[PDB]
RNA sequence: AUUAUUGCUCUUCAACGAGGAAUUCCUAGUAAGCGCAAGUCAUCAGCUUGCGUUGAUUACGUCCCUGCCCUUUGUACACACC
RNA sequence: GGUGAAAUUCUUGGAUUUAUUGAAGACUAACUACUGCGAAAGCAUUUGCCAAGGACGUUUUCAUUAAUCAAGAACGAAAGUUAGGGGAUCGAAGAUGAUCAGAUACCGUCGUAGUCUUAACCAUAAACUAUGCCGACUAGGGAUCGGGUGGUGUUUUUUUAAUGACCCACUCGGCACCUUACGAGAAAUCAAAGUCUUUGGGUUCUGGGGGGAGUAUGGUCGCAAGGCUGAAACUUAAAGGAAUUG
């Protein structure tokens, strides 16, 4: 998939384990 | 030697426009268009429809008071294409061949010091 | 079911004082009705002719005029003056590459007190020996010449109205006294006063306005 | 009605996408000394007759 | 790998020109990587012009043309107007005809 | 020899009154018309392969349509755009 | 009106076309170029003001004051964020007409944010010449921008000059192109990517098969979005570059 794509696929998927490790804190 | 008006042309695609006024401009006289002389939506711009529009307006020009006129050719313009359409050298041909007379002839086509964003977007009207 | 012009008053326009034939067009109104009339609702229009349609020579196959109309006078319509234009396609034929287009402008008043702004343009020639393609001139050199042509501009106006300013334009005067002044800087070509937009007339007067007609 | 006759000289060659339009040059022997180019539709060569039936409209490229 | 010394099309010493607009489709497109024509031509036509001085007062009058600045954006300049496609040698010559 | 191999005789006497959209082949002894011999064959040519007989109209061109070939050009394909 | 063709849409509300005058915000057409300038981002209407700069000229002055740079700092396209203003245009989102097997799109319409500006954020772009900086040397050519020097050069007329623009030669410093190649390269190519196994002028920075991954973790910056710093386990025989023929 194009680069960028990737690169916002992982964007997102950090925000999300940046969302559930907070649900622990 | 004869009475003058003004042509004013406005040939852009899909459509071309003629309309003969008074040299002022304020009082207009006999208009019609491509669009009008024949139905078919596409063919709205052919210079067959333009021709005829162009026969339409002579008619009721001599049949009013216009002897002759000097015309003012023009194009979208603005932020769009700003080349001649397809009717409207045809629509002058027309009113030339009609038995009209013509004097003087510039083009005001409105050419901006350029801006305002053209339409589409910056990748393009892309098909 | 009616055909206006079965209805239609019908009218002809005259020209002021200083060019050729005052007899200049035809035009269409309405019968003067009590209740809006042909007279005060418009008339007070303008009209686009070319001046060399209207001086009869073609050393002037550019250069527009607007006329506006003041005063009436029953199949009698006289007008004056709303100002300059220059033919679209005469300007774009001078408009060529490899040289430098310079523009000046300026907003000034006569004595009777009309207010206009008026233009000025001029390109660069080449020496005409020149070996290089192009021919520029050098912004210092630019803004020289600017500040020349208003200062000569400034002159010419506030001269009697526009009446001796038209009768300033219309021999281009201006033009030459600017090559005479420039071609201490530098070349130059073209050069024409191009435009002039009027833009603020004093008052009516019925008096001056029909002192420039007989 | 005019009838106005003109001597083929020269064949100039085939216009017309099909090609079956042959371009010509011709001088006409009623008062001569003045050439015309013209569209044939039949086969053509040199010192042929051709009824122009209208005298003064020349052609050109064919699509 | 690299396919021209002017890279896309011509910008040496500048880093930044301003796009134009594409008179076909819209498309921005750098002023000095533009493609440009100018489009001179009469304001009448091929057979009109006798037609037009006949049906007129003046002698002959005097005509003009319309000059027109065109502004393709590569791709608009491809599907129609200046591009063919050259060999790889035939691309280096910016010579005109 | 019935689901009639073919041939002959009388009788019966259909559609078809030049064929929509489309589509085939063809440039000279050619096209078209016309039969004949041969293959098959016990018997069966409305098929084919050849043959001569009668004998034209119209091009002698072009790239519009369709098909292909060539160059240039892109390619991350090479089991090669299935 | 719009398109390949349409439709959604707008039309007794005289639309669209015309004419005269007015308002708003954005922009700087043509001139504009293998042309200018700036550290880079970037910078094209006029005029006033405010400070800045390179190159040149220089028998001026100081005299080694310099080169390059971890840390630290100034600036930093677009988008995006905070608070106001602005809000013409174009227009992420959303909604719609069509297309399609589907069509969350491409094309058409409406149009929220935005686009502009002020005061603060953010710090990233294929931020590109995918080529660090200073210094030396090595080869030809015609153009061009700035500066300077030279000529009983051309042109401007006045009375000859003085000016000014132009022509020729030269010379520093620019933006580039052309031709060769001694030379370099895996090649494409390259006046540097040359003067390298005949291997050392000075200095900074980064890379060490491909994935895993710019991911996890810790630290730090940020209002946020995110920026900087940045692993391993495991997996895998290739991935990759340039050129050649198909
Ligand atoms: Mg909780
Ligand atoms: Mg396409
Ligand atoms: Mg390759
Ligand atoms: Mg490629
Ligand atoms: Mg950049
Ligand atoms: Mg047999
Ligand atoms: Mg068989
Ligand atoms: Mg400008
Ligand atoms: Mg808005
Ligand atoms: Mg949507
Ligand atoms: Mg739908
Ligand atoms: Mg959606
Ligand atoms: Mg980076
Ligand atoms: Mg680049
Ligand atoms: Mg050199
Ligand atoms: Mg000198
Ligand atoms: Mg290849
Ligand atoms: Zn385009």
């Amino acid at each position: 998939m194009r680069a960028k794509w990737r690169k916002k696929r992982t964007r997102r998927l950090k925000r999300k384990r940046r969302k559930v490790r907070a649900r622990s804190k | 030697s004869q009475v003058f008006g003004v042509a004013r042309i406005y040939a852009s695609f899909n459509d071309t426009f003629v309309h003969v006024t008074d040299l002022s401009g304020k009082e207009t006289i006999a208009r019609v268009t491509g669009g009008m002389k024949v139905k078919a939506d596409r063919d709205e711009s052919s210079p067959y429809a333009a021709m005829l529009a162009a026969q339409d307006v002579a008619a009721k020009c001599k049949e009013v008071g216009i002897t002759a006129v000097h015309v003012k050719i023009r194009a979208t313009g603005g932020t769009r294409t700003k080349t001649p359409g397809p009717g409207g050298q045809a629509a002058l041909r027309a009113l030339a061949r009609s038995g009209l007379r013509i004097g003087r002839i510039e083009d005001v086509t409105p050419v901006p010091s350029d801006s305002t964003r053209k339409k589409g977007g910056r990748r393009g009207r892309r098909l | 079911v009616v055909d206006p012009f079965t209805r239609k008053e019908w009218f002809d326009i005259k020209a002021p004082s200083t060019f050729e034939n005052r007899n200049v067009g035809k035009t269409l109104v309405n019968k003067s009705t009590g209740l809006k009339s042909a007279s005060d609702a418009l008339k007070g229009r303008v009209v686009e002719v070319c001046l060399a349609d209207l001086q009869g020579s073609e050393d002037h196959s550019f250069r527009k005029i607007k006329l506006r109309v003041d005063e009436v006078q029953g199949k009698n319509l006289l007008t004056n003056f709303h100002g300059m234009d220059f033919t679209t396609d005469k300007l774009r034929s001078m408009v060529r590459k490899w040289q430098t287009l310079i523009e000046a402008n300026v907003t000034v008043k006569t004595s009777d007190d009309y207010v206009l702004r008026i233009f000025a343009i001029a390109f660069t020639r080449k020496q005409a020996n020149q070996v290089k393609r192009h021919s520029y001139a050098q912004s210092s050199h630019i803004r020289a010449i600017r500040k020349v042509i208003s200062e000569i501009l400034t002159k010419e106006v506030q001269g009697s109205t526009l009446a001796q300013l038209t009768s300033k334009l219309i021999p281009e005067v201006i033009n030459k006294e600017i090559e005479n002044a420039t071609k201490d800087i530098f070349p130059l070509q073209n050069i024409h006063v191009r435009k002039v937009k009027l833009l603020k007339q004093p008052k009516f007067d019925v008096g001056a306005l029909m002192a420039l007609h007989g | 009605t005019p009838v106005t006759l003109a001597k083929v000289i020269k064949v100039l060659g085939r216009t017309g996408s099909r090609g079956g339009v042959t371009q010509v040059r011709v001088e006409f022997l009623e008062d001569t000394s003045r050439t015309i180019v013209r569209n044939v539709k039949g086969p053509v060569r040199e010192n042929d007759i051709l009824v122009l039936m209208e005298s003064e409209r020349e052609a050109r490229r064919l699509r | 790998p690299k396919k021209r010394a002017s890279n896309g099309r011509n910008k040496k010493g500048r880093g930044h020109v301003k796009p134009v607009r594409c008179v076909n489709c819209s498309k921005s497109i750098p002023k000095d990587k533009a493609i440009k024509r100018m489009a001179i031509r009469n304001i009448v036509e091929a057979a009109a012009v006798r037609d037009l001085s006949e049906a007129s007062v003046y002698p002959e009058y005097a005509l003009p043309k319309t000059y027109n600045k065109l502004h393709y954006c590569v791709s608009c300049a491809i599907h129609a107007r200046i591009v063919r496609v050259r060999s790889r040698e035939d691309r280096k010559n910016r010579a005109p005809p």
